[PDB]
């Protein structure tokens, strides 16, 4: 709930909703009976519900906020080559088939000092800590004034099968980078409530 | 069993019931004594200096003369005192080591100035049939360190081992300038699975000169406490990009350590880094910096003063994401060296 204090840094403020501090907005800070009370949990990006992503299990009054909002291009594609991954045999992923003009994860087989077919491609080990940040195409950015986040991390290691490479999909344990708690303080589901009073 | 350690040069002694290095007090130590005693260590006809320094070095159990007696060695004279009796100890200085004119901007693997002549005074290169291969850095006039997957076979004989320092260019090094070939020792453990102990030493016949392009780089010390991000300094006319042949100039700049942890994971490298592999670069994208030269050295600045850490071994594709550079790790031997540099006299 700190995290909303006029102009400030934290999670909510830039990677949820940054609340502007230049216009003469006016905020609100109220309550709300919890008898009927069904908070809609859905997520506003467009590239994880391409990829499944269906819903969160949180509890019947838990909020899911965010931590960390990385932005993807249009031709993203989480899963591997799957023409290229056979003949690796070192750290060999999961793969599948990108849909149309998705362009496929860089998969490297490249050289050790012995085993030749090893593979080793970007976005390792996950994008939230990756080694190599200038390289994985889920880039972290911070959310600005009047936006959404534009998209909850995907772990590229846990997006796909073996035998049938179908369109690429992922799975439910994969998608990092949020958490939640619980609104309910004094039996009434406190709420946070901008106003912006333009021209 | 005498060493060097740590930044201020103090001798180490080891004493068989203690089972432990211990400092020498400077209680009438003379250069009879101190002059004398480069050559216990390898180094016959050179010294430098010594002095008294203050206490900071951490034994309670002292090494102090027995002037008492009469005419008997150094290592007959050494029994133990819980106090210095001037509080000055060992510091010393084997040969002319260190510095540097301090200059500026020599920065020239990929995008950068080139580095100036004078202050890597101890850049070699080294050449079979005049074609340049492999570099080093002088600790000695007489002997020569470079990596050892140079000196392999079937090019282990000393006789085509033709050392050429000086000329920042490809050219200038013509026959007679620049001196030539003696004993080509190795650690012989280097294997073909592991390239552990990828370090092999080199000897000349004809002393070289402290001039002005040519000065010995400093070996490390025995525990000697490095930082686990430390800045280091690489050179060497190396490739900048893979599949190439040579540089034409001399190439000085900069990169960082990387530890075990993250080089020896999952990701980088599987669990390969031995206790005698260090690891350098930076684990980023296309940042790092190439220039090849498989001995073209890791040299950092402790203590005001130039220090050799690593000298260079293998690696993976030219300085790309994930793969860094892979050291030979030159604190782990700096004794073994000095037993087979005791007895070439
Ligand atoms: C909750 O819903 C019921 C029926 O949907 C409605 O009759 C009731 O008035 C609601 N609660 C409040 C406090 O209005
Ligand atoms: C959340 O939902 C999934 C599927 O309904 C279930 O497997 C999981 O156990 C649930 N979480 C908890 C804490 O029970």
């Amino acid at each position: 709930r700190d995290d909303l204090q006029l102009g400030s840094s934290g999670f909510l403020q830039s990677s949820n909703y940054k609340i502007d501090i230049s216009s003469s907005s006016c905020q609100l800070y109220y309550s709300l009976p919890l008898v009927n009370v069904t908070i809609n949990n859905f997520n506003p990006s467009s590239w994880n519900r391409r990829y499944g992503f269906g819903s969160f299990n949180v509890s019947s009054y838990d909020v899911v906020y965010s931590d960390h909002c990385f932005s993807v291009n249009s031709d993203f594609c989480p899963c591997a080559d799957p023409s290229v991954v056979n003949s690796c045999v070192k750290s060999k992923p999961l793969s599948a088939i990108c849909p149309a003009g998705t362009k496929y994860r860089h998969c490297d087989l490249d050289t050790t000092l012995y085993v030749n077919n090893w593979c080793r491609c970007s976005c390792l080990p996950d994008p939230i800590s990756t080694y190599s940040p200038n390289t994985c195409p889920q880039k972290k950015v911070v959310v600005g004034i009047g936006e959404h986040c534009p998209g909850l991390g995907i772990n590229e290691e846990k997006c796909g099968t073996q035998l049938n490479h179908s369109s690429c999909s992922c799975s439910p344990d994969a998608f990092l980078g949020w958490s939640f708690d619980s609104c309910i303080s004094n039996n009434r589901c406190n709420i946070f409530s901008n106003f912006i009073f333009n021209g | 069993c005498v060493r060097l350690y740590g930044p201020n040069f103090i001798l180490q002694v080891y004493s068989s019931q203690r089972k432990s290095w211990h400092p020498v007090c400077q209680d009438d130590w003379n250069e009879n004594y101190g002059r004398a005693a480069c050559r216990d260590m390898g180094y016959k006809n050179n010294f430098y200096s010594s002095q008294g320094i203050v206490d900071d070095s951490g034994s309670t159990s002292f090494m102090k003369l027995n002037t008492s007696a009469g005419n008997v060695d150094i290592y007959k004279k050494l029994y133990h005192s819980d106090a210095c009796s001037s509080k000055a100890v060992v510091s010393l200085r084997c040969i002319a080591c260190g510095v540097n004119l301090n200059s500026s901007r020599q920065s020239q693997i990929v995008g950068g100035e080139s580095a100036l002549p004078g202050a890597w005074p101890w850049q070699v290169s080294l050449h079979v049939q005049n074609v340049h291969v492999c570099g080093g850095s002088i600790i000695t006039p007489e002997w020569i360190v470079t990596a050892a997957h140079c000196v392999e076979k079937p090019l282990n004989n000393p006789w085509h081992w033709t050392a050429f320092a000086g000329i920042l260019r490809q050219s200038f090094m013509f026959y007679g300038a620049g001196y030539q070939v003696e004993k080509v020792i190795s650690h012989p453990n280097y294997d073909s699975k592991t390239k552990n102990n990828d370090i092999a030493l080199m000897k000349l016949q004809k002393p070289l000169t402290f001039n002005d392009l040519v000065k010995p780089v400093c070996l490390p010390n025995p525990g000697m406490m490095l930082q686990p991000e430390q800045l280091c300094w690489i050179s060497g006319w190396g490739a900048t990009e893979e599949k190439g042949k040579t540089s034409e100039v001399l190439n000085a700049a900069k990169v960082l350590l990387i530890e075990t942890q993250r080089c020896n994971s999952r990701y980088v490298y599987d669990n390969l880094i031995t206790p005698a592999m260090i690891c350098a670069g930076f684990l980023q994208g296309n940042v790092d910096s190439c220039q090849g030269d498989s001995g073209g050295p890791l040299v950092t600045s402790k203590n005001n003063i130039w220090w050799l850490i690593g000298d260079t071994s293998w690696g993976s594709g030219c300085a790309k994401a994930y793969r860094p550079g892979v050291y030979g790790n030159v604190m782990v031997f700096t004794d073994w060296i000095y037993r087979q540099m005791r007895a070439d006299g």
